[PDB]
């Protein structure tokens, strides 16, 4: 506060970080090894470094802000970080639609996702009412299973149910008949036999 | 390392779902909303861990796709649990 | 009706209604109307049984209620199934 | 009693 | 006759043909069937086969007409849809476009 009064600004930032004041000053303007790397790079780098160093509120905030201001490696990293932070504290669907508009990466992310994930998916489907769809179907195919599959596909449902069937019987036949409303006749005959 | 805790929760809930589905077929021949909320928080923890992993000093974390996979599994389980909670559990002894 | 006037209670009442319908066309229509107005596994099973179970007086009653029926019923069933899947 | 006769 | 009644194809190669195509609903077999048809020389199916081995709109209309003329037809329609989707991967595309319903909705 004293001895500082561009260079003095950055000094004030890094000093006040070692958090609100720091971030504010830094943004307004424009461990040692990391700092050197950041200087060499010269916003994204700075936020990434801060997030890494506090890895917390400050970190997460800075990271999110930078990611927002920016929007293969960098993109993927940022996305993963944001998703993790949000699941720790919507985000899923956003990131997904974003990247869709690195497939195996997404497969792993959804792997981590798999109850909250299911709820988010349900929400997305409700909102709606290619690659993404296929990936989802594959992950689901990897009671609970049949239900999730059905919900997502909303033929796939029917196929899965039939395969599982090949109280439970009655429920399945019933669900199939309602969804369809040849197949019905067959189901009825089977239930009667 | 709460990544690993989330993986344990995913595995436990998965077995629980399979058990409920098995017990439903059994009787043809408890789970509350708190389990669904728990999987939502679990997804938030994973979004938080991945973000922190992307900004670590020295370089991004190597577990990016490993966490993306866990997210998918958790969403799939929240879907199944949400269907059971939403009525599919009272209709387990019925023909589909 | 008393239970209706008084969420779990509502579900119990709906279940009772479905059971009554199973034991017994007009009644079924009234039940469908009630379900639409309201708009888990047991509930789904009941809805299914009803669909499986599914004249002029009935049509008249349906018209009075609206103030096609089978289609509306199917739509309601689909909605219920979706809700169960989301849960 | 009334709810046992309805279930029947 | 003994085959139709017990629920063949080479004999047929030597209406009914459409029903056989229905039952068949792999690529090599399709090609062989096409060659047999050429040797013999319904038209709609031929157009569809030619497209599969590979004007497009005419083939589409032909296939739709065939579908109208049940399960096998629906299968063929789904296959055509899948092929179109693969080809896509603006106005002309929209013209070509003009569970199946759910798929169409997702597309829109």
């Amino acid at each position: 506060e004293n001895v500082e009064c561009e260079v003095q600004e950055f000094m004030f930032a890094m000093t006040l970080f070692s958090f609100d004041q720091s971030y504010e000053i830094f943004q307004l303007h424009d461990i040692w090894k990391d700092l050197l790397c950041t200087f060499t790079v010269p916003h994204s780098a700075f936020y990434y470094q801060l997030s890494l160093l506090f890895d917390q509120e400050f970190a997460l905030k800075c990271i999110s802000k930078s990611a927002e201001y920016s929007l293969q490696d960098f993109k993927e990293k940022q996305h993963i970080h944001y998703l993790n932070l949000l699941i720790h504290f919507e985000v899923l669907d956003v990131l997904r639609l974003g990247h869709e508009c690195r497939t195996n990466f997404l497969q792993l992310l959804l792997q981590e996702d798999i109850d909250f994930f299911s709820t988010l998916l349900r929400l997305c489907n409700a909102h709606s009412d290619k690659i993404v769809d296929s990936i989802l179907s594959q992950n689901l195919r990897s009671c609970f299973k049949k239900l999730y599959c059905f919900r997502m596909l909303n033929a796939a449902a029917e196929v899965l149910y039939q395969y599982i069937l090949m109280i439970r019987k009655r429920k399945c036949y019933l669900m199939v008949i309602n969804v369809l409303s040849v197949t019905l006749t067959d189901l009825r005959d089977e239930l009667r036999g | 390392r709460r990544k690993l805790v989330v993986q344990w929760i995913a595995m436990a809930v998965d077995m629980w779902v399979r058990e409920v589905e098995r017990r439903g077929a059994m009787a043809a021949a408890v789970m509350g909303s708190w389990v669904s909320e728990l999987l939502g928080r679990a997804d938030q923890v994973l979004t938080q861990i991945a973000g922190t992993g992307a900004t670590l000093r020295g370089g991004a974390a190597s577990d990016a796709e490993e966490i993306a996979s866990l997210r998918r599994t958790v969403k799939g389980l929240k879907r199944s649990v949400d269907m059971l909670l939403g009525g599919e559990m009272a209709r387990m002894s019925f023909f589909r | 009706v008393l239970s209706q006037f008084y969420d779990r209670e509502d579900w119990g009442q709906a279940l009772r209604l479905l059971l009554l319908l199973i034991e017994f066309h007009y009644l079924v229509l009234l039940v469908a109307k009630f379900l639409y107005p309201i708009f888990e596994d047991s509930v789904a099973t009941v809805i299914e049984v009803i669909e499986t179970k599914w004249s002029n007086l009935y049509e008249t009653i349906i018209e009075a209620d609206k103030s096609a029926t089978l289609l509306k019923n199917l739509r309601k069933k689909l909605n219920f199934k979706l809700c169960q899947a989301f849960m | 009693d009334w709810v046992e006769q309805l279930i029947l | 006759l003994k085959d139709r009644y017990e629920g063949s194809e080479v004999q047929n190669l030597l209406d009914l043909a459409e029903m056989a195509i229905v039952t068949s609903l792999v690529q090599n077999n399709e090609l062989k069937t096409l060659r047999e048809i050429l040797n013999e020389f319904v038209s709609i199916n031929v157009f569809e086969v030619y497209l599969k081995l590979v004007q497009e709109t005419i083939d589409s209309l032909i296939s739709g007409m065939k579908i109208f003329y049940v399960a096998a037809c629906c299968n063929v329609m789904s296959q055509e849809i899948v092929s179109k989707i693969l080809e896509k991967n603006k106005a002309k595309l929209l013209e070509l476009p003009l569970q199946d319903l759910m798929k169409c909705t997702y597309k829109i």
